[PDB]
């Protein structure tokens, strides 16, 4: 039952990696947890697309009292890191079953 | 370039008269108004034309303008977007044909017999915009139709949007009446004011040096003269939606 | 002037309508004070 | 004498300028509150007016002294 | 009376109803209300503090994000 | 020697300009506020009406002396 | 005497300084609330018109005031 | 001569003024900083009152000239 | 004598001095919304345009009265 | 004659709107400070009466020499 | 009728037989011993009000002071304690306190200049002790060409104490005419209180004073 | 008794006042934006020039009528 | 003859300003630092004390051509 | 007689008061946008000096001005 | 007469209030700079001293010619 | 004749200090109590 901290260690070495210009992409793979039975690799992408969770479907302005490029730098590498903890304990599910 | 020459003298005044005072008095800005009026008229009749959903030919551009009024019109309101939008599209392209014209070959010169004896020689233009007439009957007609609209719609809405506003210690009223009161001699004057100071302008300025200084004046009046028009077109209903809000 | 003695002393009528309004919220706020030392004070004996 | 015409001339200009740039302030907060969030707009607007009348209040204040001394 | 939301990834921390929040927002402590007008914000390591009905309790966010709307 | 004329056209409107850009920007602090959070509109609309009410007053103080030149 | 002309360019001067920074921050928070939002930009674009307006109107009384005095 | 009318008026339009555009920046920092969190706002008040106390004082003293030159 | 000298300077001094600074004020407003969200660079261009025409209708106001003093 | 006398009248008034405009500054940058940090409350009060000590003295250097002139 | 006039005296020189700001002095410092023997003698371990004030004056000042500049507090306290409960206390008893200058068969300037000479005495014995050469510091020095107004800077401190006596001198001295005036016409202060914001004028007039020798004391430090 | 003298000092004083709070303004506003992000660049430097050009303008019509009564 | 009085109200008139607006701004900045980031001290002040030091200095200048004037 | 000493005093002094307010928001926005971002350090530092070099040349203007008035 | 006296005041007082604030403007821009970011501190001693001399050099030129018409 | 009163309340301010700082020092105390019957 892993801690965040724990995959922070490769999540910012990676977005470091990518800031520099050393890496252009990031992808992840990892076994998906379709069923109890079957648990197939699934790729996914760790360079925000377009966020298809839900498309555009919410249209309210914000306000960003640190800033667009200082809410974007904070907010971004949350997200990826979320993105491989919630990648990571799937695989750990996946593992188990 | 040099402008050796041509700086004859400059000369302005308030307004100018016309001919006909006999059967019935008319000055100069009734004739560019009646000149104005057939313009538009004709526009119209052209704009017309067999009028079988046409494309193009000329009645496309005034086809467009028009919705872009109504849509502008629209956004500001939808009450009376209907009925009150022929009552803005008279000012839309009047307005315009009075800020037009100004810049035609010797508009100011118009009508002169003559720089000799100027004994009669009373300018035959007199820029429909550039008379103070023509801006407080436009600005008496808008209000009366603006308090004519908020009575209709919300007789005692109008009444208590002043009288009723705060009826406890003050209220907006008065204050706002005397406000509203003023609105319609601030878009007179409005109109007077515009119009004529780019004759002056074109007057005065060109009187020295009338070699590209003109030019940017001329091309800055007209830019100005239009969007006075449309300044004035959403004001009313502006102020129309504000009285029913 | 007799007015003159009236203003004179409706500013002492004001100045003692000001003391009602905020002088026993002084009061209270010197008691809360006060309290907090003697509560200090009672921390010590029961220290 | 022109002191008259002085007159105006300082009435009319020195009651205006206020309230020009106090519309300006007043309708360029209420543009970014409304850019921010117009779902506020019914009563933003309706600030807008209250306040817009509280500084023409002033402006026709100006305006009406310079006419009575123009009459 | 706005749904008040503290999540977190390992788990989420509350979900109930709120009066007032004492946000510490970077540039500036911020409060949010039941019906308040959108936000969008940054956190730092700082103090964020919730009324109940009178009650505030110190849950200490040491930084995050909030949004508001 | 006219000069009450010119003395109550500077008094109006050099007593009215201040509180003209007074009310610009109370309101446009207030319509940020609103804009920022509406329903406390029953303490900063409070706010707002004891701010105004400073700035007219000293424009009426202004008033009054326009008066007294009639005086 | 010439004192009317100054009358007519103090009048002048005065309404052309009033709205000057006035429609200037009344355009610049126009076009600000429009970067921060293009979809409501039409809203903002037909509110800002009146405040313009209103400046205007300050500015062309200053203005008819000294055509006033000139006759 | 009315001379002394003029100075009371040019008093009163610069002491007005001053105060008259203070107590607007005093009353708009107040309610940005009640409109960015309505939980400080006894200490924000407290500091409005204070800084209108002291607009006040300004007023005051460009006040009591105009009184003092009717003296 | 030249008091209607010093009037054409009072109205073209004081006339530049209002679309001056407004002008400042209005493309900077532009050149901010530039750099956010540059997007709507048609419709800053289209919007500072409009804004400084009026500002120079206000500056040519005063030019041209300051030219009616001269003439 | 009461050339003294408007010559107090512009003493007393001028060096009243710079003051006043810095006394409303300088709260509305404490409370802004104060509402963007409460724990600065008592640094932020003493940085604001210091700013207090010299507007207020340049108010001061107005009255005193008002005084002075007067007598 | 306003009948103001200005009590202007020479400090230097004897005092007059009428002496009207030393006889405000006197009684202020009639009333302020009467406190002080009020709260002396009657009191106990946890007194209200007698105690209050000085735990509510003086020790909140001194909280003040060391929360300004601590450890420099301490040497200047006799110093920001004699501004203190002085000044405002004379005001208080010259805001019409029964007399109003009527009735007779801080205003004072040379009083308001001799407070700056000790608050600018008070400079030259403290201020740059720690370091006997700090005055020079940052005037005329090798780095003159970013501090050419470093001397100038001294100047201005040397006018702040004089501008510190304007202010104590001013304002007060307003407060008179403005009761004056409401006495000539609408007496009764004002339709606002004009009497209570005269006083809170004067104590606000009266903090700020003792902060500002607070502040050009650390100043004066660093 | 030497009218053209002030005239002349009064129009280029009250001419060139302006340029400088306008370009002031007008370049932070840019080079704000420019730090923000340099991608726009030129395109920025062009929206600056011309602004500027425009204040150029008013400073050329207040020296040049004074040159007019210079000479 | 009064006009050197006049000549001296006028100059402590705008002499006593500079510092008035500019200590406004001046501790606005300072404070707002402050509060953004209260880690930094004595580097603030050691600039903001500089800073007073160089606004002041004008009105002291201004302070003391009117006693030289005056004397 | 005197006027051309009030005139070059009324011209430096309306020369100086653009230009000082001009190069403060100059170098205020130059240093808070450098604050945002080093690596473009030279490029601000050009447009810095463009700044200064356009609010000097206006400087130099009205000094020029007032020299030549001296002779 | 008094004029020469009139001059001295007005080269003092105007010219002066300019760069009075502006270089309040420029080091509370610094000083917000610096808070935001401390690294940068040794790039803002450089240009605060530069764009507060150039202020000066506008101050001072109102100073020394008040010098002359002093002689 | 201003500094009549300084040295005389000196001594009254003095005559206070003593018990501000007693009960600044009972604080101390009671810290220091508290602790050592933990202890």
């Amino acid at each position: 039952a892993p801690k965040l901290e724990a995959i922070l260690g490769v999540a910012i070495s990676a977005i470091n990696g990518f800031q520099s210009g050393k890496y252009d992409e990031l992808y992840i793979i990892y076994s998906e947890f379709i069923n109890t039975l079957v648990q197939r690799p699934a790729i996914k992408q760790l360079l925000p697309v377009e966020s298809p969770d839900i498309s555009t479907t919410t249209n309210v302005d914000y306000t960003y009292e640190p800033g667009e490029e200082e809410v974007l730098n904070s907010i971004l590498p949350r997200y990826v890191e979320t993105q491989i903890y919630q990648a990571v304990l799937e695989s750990i599910a996946s593992e188990h079953s | 370039f040099f402008l050796y020459t041509g700086p004859p003298h400059v000369e302005v005044a308030a307004e100018v008269i016309f001919d006909g005072i006999p059967g019935f008095p008319i000055t100069n800005s009734f004739v560019v108004a009646i000149i104005i009026d057939i313009f538009v008229i004709a526009l119209a009749v052209a704009a017309t034309r067999n009028l079988q959903m046409v494309p193009r030919g000329l009645q496309n551009v005034m086809e467009f303008i028009l919705e872009s009024l109504y849509n502008l019109f629209r956004n500001i309101n939808a009450k009376y977007v209907a009925t009150a939008f022929p009552l803005v599209a008279t000012i839309f392209l009047f307005v315009l044909f009075g800020n037009w014209f100004g810049l035609l070959p010797g508009v100011g010169s118009i009508g002169v017999c003559c720089a000799a004896q100027g004994k009669k020689l009373v300018p035959l233009f007199r820029a429909p915009a550039a008379d103070l007439n023509f801006t407080f009957a436009i600005a008496v007609i808008s209000f009366v139709f603006i308090e004519y609209w908020g009575f209709r719609a919300l007789g005692p809405g109008y009444l208590k949007k002043f009288f009723n506003t705060n009826g406890i210690m003050s209220f907006v009223g008065i204050i706002e009446f005397i406000s509203e009161l003023v609105k319609p001699f601030a878009l007179a004057f409005r109109l007077f004011g515009n119009i004529f100071a780019g004759e002056v302008l074109l007057v005065v300025m060109a009187f020295l040096v009338p070699l590209l200084l003109p030019l940017p004046f001329y091309g800055f009046e007209v830019f100005v003269g239009f969007i006075q028009a449309l300044i004035f077109a959403l004001l009313t209903y502006a102020f129309l939606n504000i009285a029913v809000t | 002037t007799l007015f003159i003695a009236q203003l004179i002393n409706f500013l002492l009528l004001i100045f003692i309508l000001r003391a009602l309004l905020y002088r026993p919220v002084m009061n209270l706020l010197n008691e809360r004070t006060r309290r907090i030392e003697e509560s200090v004070r009672d921390a010590e004996k029961v220290r | 004498e022109g002191l008259n015409l002085v007159a105006t001339a300082l009435a009319v200009g020195l009651g205006a300028i206020g309230p020009g740039v106090g519309i300006g302030i007043i309708v360029s907060g209420a543009v970014q509150a409304i850019g921010r969030n117009p779902e506020i707009e019914n009563r933003v607007v309706t600030y807008m007016f209250i306040g817009i009348a509280f500084t023409e209040a002033l402006a026709i204040f100006g305006l009406v002294i310079a006419f009575l001394i123009g009459f | 009376p706005i749904h008040l939301e503290i999540v977190t990834a390992e788990r989420v921390i509350l979900s109930d109803d709120v009066d007032m929040i004492s946000a510490p927002t970077k540039d500036g402590r911020v409060g949010i209300l039941p019906r308040h007008a959108p936000l969008m914000t940054i956190l730092e390591p700082g103090e964020l503090d919730i009324i109940k009905n009178g009650e505030r309790t110190p849950f200490a966010v040491s930084g995050g994000f909030m949004e508001v709307l």
